[PDB]
């Protein structure tokens, strides 16, 4: 029943097979590499069907020192990952295989990869707001429960701090726990990251799912599917909402180009496999709620260029409902979380999905910003007196504003000792209503630094 | 002086070792050649990049493995190859011998010497393609590599460990800002403590020869030469040859990694890696995707680069910090191997000509470049300096199209201004004199604490060089105290402000002008 | 053998181009609509060769030497082989005597010598065939002469021209006379890849007979890029893999052995000389592209004819910055070179 | 201390060139003697005898080794129905 | 630097013409021994006392 | 075969066939080659020894050749015997140092 | 015994051999062309083995006339040309034959084409610098006696009258030997070099090879290997140093890409043949001047498209000590002789070799050239009017200094009419310190142009 080895090129296998025995594709296969430096259990994933009972394979592992005419077995079933609460608190690679503690895991229920999004008939049939409990996040950005944020950033911007909020927030506010996926992490982000989520204490919720750069394209494709294969679980049988992080979905897109060019397929529009708006969809579809349940994902997006029409940004922004990006420059004047309130922008921000009241103090509160945005000019150039009396009224709320979205949010208390607040929406929006029309002007900016709700404002106003 | 006795001794010995173990083996023929390619029928138990030895004494690397032939790409001598030529298998996958008796030597990327300085005292082999160190393995980048440059140590830090690119036009100083890294560390080496001492390979990838011998020059000259192994692929040296230059680099590199020393690694240049892997693959009849390279490019790179690494107190604490070069066509950063190598790599000091001739040199672009380790990376008594200057040169670069008109300028930002081009002119320096971490963090002192404010802009360099010959000169316990305590204690600040305002009264500028 | 010319049976003939290891691949140099397969070949012992002489003075012909201005068969003096290699560096003399084009933005600035070759690169409708044909007129001066130390023949090579357009040419140079010493090679718009490919060849054969027989002649070719065109579609029907923007790889070898043909013989090969003025019609205005950076390596100097000068009201439309000759001064007579010795750097001044 | 340096290399030089060179004429040497003793069969007789002792020395044997599939299994049917055909028939057939 | 330097190059003449004229000795020494090593090394090829 | 040829080469053909014939005959064949022929019992030697170097009993094919001026080489399968002194001078020309 | 063809394709010829008799890689072997006017001896070099005894060769002459199953003969040897002191004086096809006088060459001694470059070893970087009196070249890209040195440019910008003004410079003064290589050159200016090198005497001491522009692809490509094979002789077995010149060099490359789509090679980025940087490497390599043996290198490279990002000259790049960039943007100024300041480089002007009074100079004239870069862009819409008062000096003194870096020069005198001059190195770094100083901001901007030195300066100042 076994299959032999019958040509090697690069991270491609090709296998042949007793007539009667091939394997249906996206079956996963194992193959021995038996030189003593090298002694590995390479998996093969299944591709294509040559005929002459041939299939043509690529490798999640380096294929370097296999022989031909070595030995083929057939697993039956695809690229499987194990499921359950027992995958919290643990790092895998996309094969199901874990890097903490190796071998751990194998008792587990083990789940196909490939696998369908929900039927038609499952789907919630409207948008809903998710609450997640952040000012900036919940008045300028909304999220959308079970929708896709995208996320943009760097190095000294917050970007670990806002992921480590972002699962608190889940843990605690609506039960639930996080998926995170490392589609081609540096492995010394992935270090500095476990090492993160172990030093906060909230490694103990998530699940770590890492494809490093360090493995060929097949591994760096198929990581993505597998993380999403461990939120369907917390979804489905569970019962929980999820949060599913993706870092970054670009390297998706790149692995599967070059996924496509092993497999010899005529490269598309700027070199991309011609599957890409299935292939991506394939994946993003599936990201969603069904049955009073649902999975929400952030996901870093890289845009080569900086152009929004290259189809690997233009097909991933065609899914995505929010877009949340995080600035130096307001990093830099100490406001964390640090997300741009301009350059952020979300597409549930509409009268018919929130209250008219939202909409009202959103379009606000962006007027206000938008003027000192303006403004910043003249101020850096000429000073504050060479302003009239109007505008300096204006920019005495902008300052305040300004200053006001920003929260003692619960991934800093591990320094600062006090724990995070999670402000209803409708009091954030009453406290945005009333600082736009000035009721607060008479308190100096260190009042509004970090500061939470309203009525904590008022309790640091008395203190200072 | 030269002797009989060792030169028939040597000729005995090996006369009276010569045998064969006559060893039944696997041989296949050559059915085809062209181009530096060979194809091998039969061979049923080769494996994929075993050393295949043809009967000319050449190798090849079998990188291809067909139902009816190997393809096998030809090590250097390829006009000896023939239809009908007799291949032996060697038993083995690339492998390098490596050891300290490297240092100092230029090497093939088989690790045969190549400057003719007689054999090397292999001290054990590695194969050429060993794991990464995984995520388990590995801890987080805390410790300096210091430079020596002050337009890197300052706003874009290297700590060992990390993957910092040099992406840069060509004729901008890539190979200027490498040698300086490389000749920066005798300062650390001439101290014992294994912990200090940083060993440094140079790989260069498809140099012309004299270039290579230049670079050679530029580190006996400076006494590198005791501490460093140069990788030698010049441009004469066939594709397959340039194609594992940087393998085995790194595969020398991991030997002195995994005993607990500390290594440096410059790639020079990345580039002509992926042009000589591109003709390789197009030779073999590999599928071409994007700008012709094969699939599989990003992971050359990053299964080359991610073996750079900080390891962990149980596998001795070692580290390898990699310092890849690439170049970039008409300073585009769009094209596929520049965006393979930003993606890889933890940060990414971009050099531009435009700054190179305007006189900023070296040609760091401070306004893109990044580092995603940053201050982690950096002395305490640097983070105390440094934190403000990356702001200050993003202000003053908002600023630069008022200086036509600084009359009508708010006298809150002519002083930014003002700051701005004296600490443009701080940043300057010459090559092959990098600066000890004790100079450099006086040097940018001067500027973002404001002693320098009132010497004319023209005589910023000069007032640098000459108050830190002053410094070296009279005051060296400001610089034994950074050094020893990693921090500009009050002690040390108050005395050297004494010194600056005592050095001021003692300089003049080239109008002639006072600066006090 | 390769190049050999076969006989088909409709009296088309083709060029044995590819020899296989078990076929001939050929290209069919005429009407290709009366081939069937599985009818007869027979070879011709040639290999690919025009019928020359100074009997076609004044006629229009087919690439394969044959009229078709309909005034009955051409009293040919000899054949010619297709491909006889250029005069090596030994057989050639210095250009030093002057070919008078009568365009004072020409002679003056740019000269062109009998034995140059002048790039007259632009865009469409910019001028390039009325410098050409200008050119051509302007030579009855000296024919009148009967010298042939000083008078020059003319060839004219329309290679994708519209047959209105070459029976206009055709009658602007009646009108000056010219006919009496022109002979137009044709290959209309019409005409199978194959003649549109081979009209700058025969062109060159009938100008090297009079040439090495001590005569002076002027080649215009109108336009190489159609040449440049009709080889990459025999290529690409051949199967040869294409090079870059889909032309042949030796796209530059079609144009190198058309162009080098062209030069001014020692005394002791009777001191004749052949003139080219290639014509390239550049899309969109762009000079540093494919093709027309070939031909301005390949030839001695460029005629750049730009349409936001020409619109301008500077006709003849000569961009006097681009626009060079690299023998210069030494193709003008003495008073031309006292006078104008500058006039370029002037201008681009 | 480079110029003690580039003595050693010149030094360096004329012992491998020495060491090399004396080995150069030690093989070929050695092929003219070995030239000289095979030249008459007594030589070859012997030599083969020592590499056969040499032989029975070697190894005892280690692979039991001593066409795509759909022609392979189809001729390998066919050698089976010839089997039973021929194992009548041969004598005339 | 430059006395140094010259020193050197002067030096690397002054070697050259003692290893070239010990080399042209030694090499002879060595032509006796070659046949005496050549001997053992006929012995080892053939596996007998040539 | 000669009948039959349809692309193969002559000599590579009737060596297949004699491949096949001593196949069918229950036995294996390898390729000798030597600067001599060696004695009948000498060659019932060599059938000894490549008996227990094989599984089934080896015939020998011996092409004799005068550049394997001492010893001999052996091909069996696509695995050989590299035993000429001819090939061990040009080991000892190409690994002296 | 011999072979016979058996399948041509333009320049390339496969032949079939007798089972022992195939040819290695790079021998010639001969066959014969019987028709009329085309027939000759046809030399034909080995490529490729194909398997099955087949070899793929590159035919040196033109393949017409040439018919299948012709004889072909093995010389057994690669193709050799002719080396001695006698070569000088002569001018050799690329298969070493004497054009004007036939037979000449047959009694010398002959050399293979091919052979490995110099060993690393032997090399030593080369740190004098050659003067040449051009004001430009000695001021900004300072010459390397016995490095390689390059002049680059676009199609047509006048790198064919530059090269023979260095001829006229250099190998006049020079008492050793030279070489002078046509690779791809078109014909005319080969003949106007033999003639103007036999009307000087300078043809005594110069060996001339030329497989020009007219010949197929096999020559373009081992005309050079052949000039090169001379001049490695007169470097190795005599010690004379010895000036190579070398224009085209980029046909070498060409020619190989023209050959290597009928040798069936897949082609890659913009149709260049795979082998690229490895088949020039070969070539390049071979080029350098060992220690104590001087070669000077002067080769013209061609850029297609003017694009300075192109394989071809992107390759060649790392290959060279100096390079004289020209560019079709100035020479549209008229700034002839055209060498763009910017671009072009060199790896010996640093201050410890040229001294600091050099190195001042040219830092300051490319600091003043490259600002004036950079405001052409503003002065061309906004008007010099508009500037600061430092930066409009600026812009009147670059002006003057991209006119002052123009020069007559000698091979000029058919384009200009003027006699042409040489200014010395320290007169050229006076003038420009001047310059750069403002000394002559008092002088008309025209009194600059092509003027040569100070004299002359003055002289067509009082002109005006």
């Amino acid at each position: 029943t076994a299959g032999r080895v019958v040509r090697i090129t690069g991270p491609v296998v090709d296998v042949e097979f007793p007539r009667g025995s091939v394997p249906e594709l996206f079956n996963a296969l194992h193959a021995e590499i038996t030189f003593g430096a090298l002694a590995k259990t390479l998996t093969l994933e299944v591709a294509q069907h040559l005929g002459d009972s041939l299939v043509r394979c690529i490798s999640m592992q380096p294929t370097d020192g296999l022989v031909r005419g070595v030995e083929v077995t057939d697993t039956g079933a695809s690229i499987s990952v194990p499921v359950g609460d027992g995958v919290k608190g643990h790092v895998f690679n996309a094969l199901g295989d874990c890097l903490d503690d190796p071998g751990y895991g194998k008792d587990f229920e083990h789940w196909s990869i490939h696998r369908k999004p929900p039927a038609f008939s499952d789907l919630e049939p409207r948008t809903e707001m998710l609450e997640t409990g952040l000012k900036v996040v919940d008045l300028l950005t909304p999220y959308v429960r079970g929708g896709k944020i995208a996320l943009f950033g760097g190095a000294g911007v917050g970007k670990t701090v806002l992921i480590q909020e972002m699962i608190n927030r889940i843990a605690r506010n609506f039960g639930g726990t996080s998926v995170f996926a490392g589609v081609g992490e540096r492995t010394r982000e992935g270090n500095d990251l476990w090492v993160e989520l172990a030093d906060a204490n909230v490694l103990k919720d998530t699940a770590l799912v890492f494809g490093q750069m360090d493995e060929p394209p097949g591994t760096r494709m198929r990581v993505a599917l597998s993380a999403l294969t461990m939120a369907e679980f917390f979804r489905d049988e569970q019962g929980q909402d999820v949060l599913l992080f993706i870092d970054n979905i670009f390297r998706f897109t790149q692995a599967g180009s070059e996924v496509s060019t092993l497999l010899g397929r005529m490269p598309s529009a700027v070199g991309y496999q011609p599957t890409l708006a299935d292939e991506m969809g394939e994946l993003q579809e599936r990201i969603t709620s069904t049955r009073g349940r649902s999975i929400t994902s952030m996901q870093a997006v890289y845009v080569p260029a900086d152009d929004y029409t290259d189809p690997a940004p233009a097909t991933t922004f065609a899914h995505l409902d929010a877009t949340t990006e995080l600035s130096r420059a307001v990093f830099s004047k100490g406001i964390f979380p640090a997300v741009d309130p301009l350059a952020s922008s979300s597409t549930i921000l509409d009268p018919a999905i929130v209250g008219d009241e939202h909409y009202r103090v959103a379009q606000e509160v962006i007027r206000i910003l938008q003027r000192y945005k303006d403004l910043q000019d003249i101020i850096a150039i000429l000073g504050i007196d060479e302003l009239s009396e109007e505008d300096k009224q204006l920019v005495n709320r902008a300052r305040r504003i300004e200053r006001f979205l920003s929260q003692n949010m619960m991934a800093a208390e591990q320094f600062t000792g006090q724990p995070g607040s999670t402000v209803p929406l409708k009091e954030t929006i009453e406290a945005f209503d009333k600082l736009t029309k000035g009721e607060f002007d008479h308190l100096p900016e260190q009042a509004f630094f970090l500061i939470g709700g309203l009525d904590d404002l008022a309790k640091k106003a008395e203190s200072l | 002086t030269i002797s009989a006795a060792d030169i028939e001794g040597a000729i005995e010995d090996y006369v009276s070792s010569f045998s064969a173990d006559t060893e039944r083996e696997e041989i296949g023929t050559v059915i085809d050649a062209g181009d530096g390619i060979a194809h091998v029928e039969g061979l049923p138990s080769v494996m994929t990049q075993e050393l295949l030895e043809f009967p000319g004494g050449v190798l090849g690397v079998a990188l291809n493995l067909d139902e009816h032939s190997v393809g096998a790409v030809i090590l250097g001598e390829f006009e000896k190859i023939e239809e009908g030529q007799q291949v032996k298998r060697t038993g083995e996958v690339l492998s390098v011998p490596v050891g300290d008796a490297f240092l100092g030597r230029v090497v093939n990327p088989l690790g045969q010497p190549i400057d003719g300085q007689g054999d090397i005292a292999a001290e054990t082999r590695r194969a050429l393609e060993l794991q990464a160190p995984s995520v388990v393995q590995r801890q987080s980048v805390s410790e300096p590599l210091q430079t020596g440059i002050k337009a890197i140590d300052a706003m874009t830090p290297i700590g060992r460990g990390q993957r910092q690119l040099i992406i840069g036009d060509r004729k901008t100083g890539k190979t200027a800002v490498c040698v300086d890294t490389i000749l920066n560390q005798r300062e650390a080496w001439l101290t014992g403590d294994p912990k200090q001492q940083v060993r440094c390979v140079y790989v260069a990838i498809g140099q012309k020869g004299t270039t290579i011998a230049s670079v050679k020059r530029a580190l006996e000259e400076g006494g590198a030469m005791e501490y460093t192994t140069i990788v030698a692929a010049p441009a004469s040296d066939a594709a397959g040859f340039k194609w594992l230059a940087p393998y085995t680099g790194s595969a020398i590199g991991q030997h002195w990694m995994y005993n607990g020393k500390h290594v440096l690694i410059v790639f020079d240049d990345l580039s002509k890696q992926a042009d000589a892997y591109r003709a390789i693959s197009l030779l073999l009849r590999r599928p071409p995707g994007r700008e012709a390279f094969p699939g599989d490019v990003f992971y050359l790179h990053s299964r080359l680069l991610e073996r750079c690494a900080k390891l962990s107190d149980e596998l001795g604490g070692g580290s390898m910090t990699g310092l890849p070069i690439i170049e970039t066509k008409a300073n585009d950063i769009s094209a596929f191997i520049p965006t393979n190598v930003i993606s890889i790599t933890d940060g990414q000091c971009f050099l531009e000509s435009d700054l190179f001739n305007q006189g900023v040199r070296p040609a760091i672009n401070v306004g893109v470049s990044v580092s995603r380790v940053g201050g982690a990376a950096q002395i305490k008594a640097m983070k105390e300096v440094a934190g403000s200057l990356r702001l200050d040169l993003s202000q003053y670069r908002e600023l630069e199209a008022f200086a036509a008109f600084a009359s009508d300028l708010d006298a809150a930002s002519k002083a930014q201004l003002d700051r701005g081009a004296r600490l443009v002119e701080l940043l300057k320096q010459p090559q092959y004199s990098p600066l000890a971490v004790e100079e450099q963090v006086v040097a940018i002192f001067l500027g973002t604490q404001g002693h320098l404010d009132s010497v004319p802009v023209e005589d910023v360099q000069r007032f640098e060089s000459e108050l830190l010959e002053h410094v070296k000169a009279s005051h060296s316990d400001i610089f034994d105290g950074i050094r020893e305590t990693k921090k500009l204690s009050e002690e040390a600040e108050e005395k050297l402000v004494s010194v600056i305002n005592e050095f001021k009264k003692g300089f003049q500028a080239s109008d002639g002008s006072s600066v006090v | 053998m390769t190049q050999e010319l076969l006989e088909f049976p409709g009296g088309v003939l083709g060029v044995a181009l590819n020899l296989d290891e078990h076929s001939v691949g050929a290209v069919i140099l005429g009407e290709f609509e009366k081939i069937e397969e599985g009818q007869q070949v027979k070879r011709t012992g040639e290999v690919l060769s025009v019928p020359v002489g100074d009997a076609f003075l004044g006629r229009v012909v087919n690439p394969l030497g044959q009229p078709i201005d309909g005034q009955g068969d051409i009293a040919a003096e000899t054949r010619r082989a297709l491909e006889l290699q250029a005069p090596s560096v030994v057989q050639r003399q210095s250009v030093s005597e002057p070919l008078q084009t009568g365009i004072k933005a020409i002679d003056a600035m740019t000269p062109i010598g009998r034995g140059q070759r002048q790039l007259i690169i632009g865009d469409r409708k910019t001028g390039k065939t009325a410098v050409c044909v200008d050119t051509i007129l302007n030579q009855r001066e000296a024919w009148l002469t009967g010298d042939p130390k000083q008078q020059v023949r003319c060839v004219y090579v329309a290679i994708g021209q519209k047959g209105t357009t070459i029976a206009s040419v055709k009658r602007a140079l009646e009108e000056g006379g010219a006919m009496e010493y022109t002979t137009i090679v044709a290959a209309p718009a019409s005409d199978a890849a194959g003649f549109k490919w081979l009209a700058p060849y025969t062109g060159s054969a009938i100008g090297q007979h009079w040439m090495y027989n001590g005569k002076h002649v002027l080649i215009v070719f109108d336009d190489l890029s159609k040449q440049a065109d009709a080889y990459r579609a025999i290529s690409l029907l051949l199967r040869r893999p294409p090079g870059r923007e889909a032309f042949p790889g030796d796209v530059f070898y079609l144009h190198s052995r058309l162009l080098e043909r062209c030069a001014k013989l020692s005394d002791e090969l009777g001191g004749g000389s052949m003139t080219g003025l290639p014509i390239i019609e550049t899309k969109a205005n762009d000079i540093s592209a494919f093709i027309p950076t070939n031909v301005i390596s390949i030839t001695d100097g460029q005629c750049f004819l730009e349409s936001d000068l020409f619109n301008q009201g500077v006709r003849p439309a000569i961009n006097v910055g681009v626009s060079v000759s690299r023998v210069g001064g030494a193709a003008q007579i003495k008073a031309m070179k006292e006078v104008a010795g500058s006039l370029r750097l002037d201008l681009s001044q | 201390a480079q110029g003690a340096q580039q003595i050693q290399l010149m030094r360096q030089q004329l012992i491998r060139q020495l060491r090399t060179g004396l080995g150069a004429e030690a093989v070929n040497k050695a092929a003219e003697i070995v030239r000289a003793h095979v030249a008459d069969p007594q030589a070859q007789s012997a030599t083969v005898d020592r590499f056969l002792s040499e032989l029975e020395q070697m190894a005892p044997s280690s692979v039991v080794i001593d066409l795509r599939a759909a022609s392979r299994q189809s001729l390998a049917a066919l050698v089976e129905k010839f089997d039973s055909v021929a194992g009548g028939l041969d004598a005339d057939g | 630097r430059a006395q140094a330097s010259g020193e050197v190059a002067q030096t690397l003449t002054q070697a050259d013409q003692q290893l070239s004229a010990q080399g042209d000795q030694v090499r002879s020494g060595l032509e006796s021994s070659v046949d005496g090593l050549s001997a053992k090394l006929a012995s080892r090829i053939l596996g007998v006392d040539v | 075969t000669v009948g039959l040829l349809r692309g193969e080469r002559a000599d590579e053909a009737v060596i297949d066939l004699a491949e096949l014939a001593v196949s069918r005959r229950g036995e294996v064949v390898a390729h000798v080659s030597a600067a001599a022929e060696l004695s009948d019992a000498q060659r019932t030697r060599l059938t000894e020894v490549l008996s227990r170097i094989y599984g089934r009993p080896v015939s020998v094919q011996l092409h004799v050749d005068p550049e394997l001026l001492g010893g001999l080489s052996i091909t069996v399968g696509d695995e050989v015997i590299d035993g000429s002194i001819a090939s061990r001078l040009a080991a000892a020309q190409t690994g002296l140092p």
